[PDB]
């Protein structure tokens, strides 16, 4: 006889989950590609005082 | 809705109850002219009227 409960205490702990997740895969994503393009970067400005 | 006057017990939780129901099969649980040979099953209301 506590149906509504039930459905609101498992809309609380899917609608947490679902967030938590999304933030961890765009973490990682964002990330990734900064590392990459930092590597870059440095290989350039290794390249530039050997140059001057 | 519930023409004569009253209260209905736990009625949202009904509402929660029909809300993952597809189809309903309506039969008869007890038989009007058969189950109840001593007591009179004629009883009307003006408070739910029908046709005038």
């Amino acid at each position: 006889l506590e149906k509504r409960m039930e459905n609101l205490n498992k809309k609380v702990d899917d609608g947490f989950l679902d967030i938590w997740t999304y933030n961890a895969e765009l973490l990682v994503l964002l990330e990734n590609e900064r590392t990459l393009d930092f590597h870059d970067s440095n290989v350039k400005n290794l390249y530039e005082k050997v140059k001057n | 809705g519930t023409c004569f006057p009253g209260d209905f017990a736990d009625y949202e939780e009904l509402r929660e109850q029909l809300s993952s129901v597809s189809s309903f099969e309506r039969f008869e649980i007890f038989p009007k002219e058969r189950s109840w040979p001593n007591h009179t099953t004629r009883g009307v209301t003006a408070a739910c009227p029908h046709a005038m």
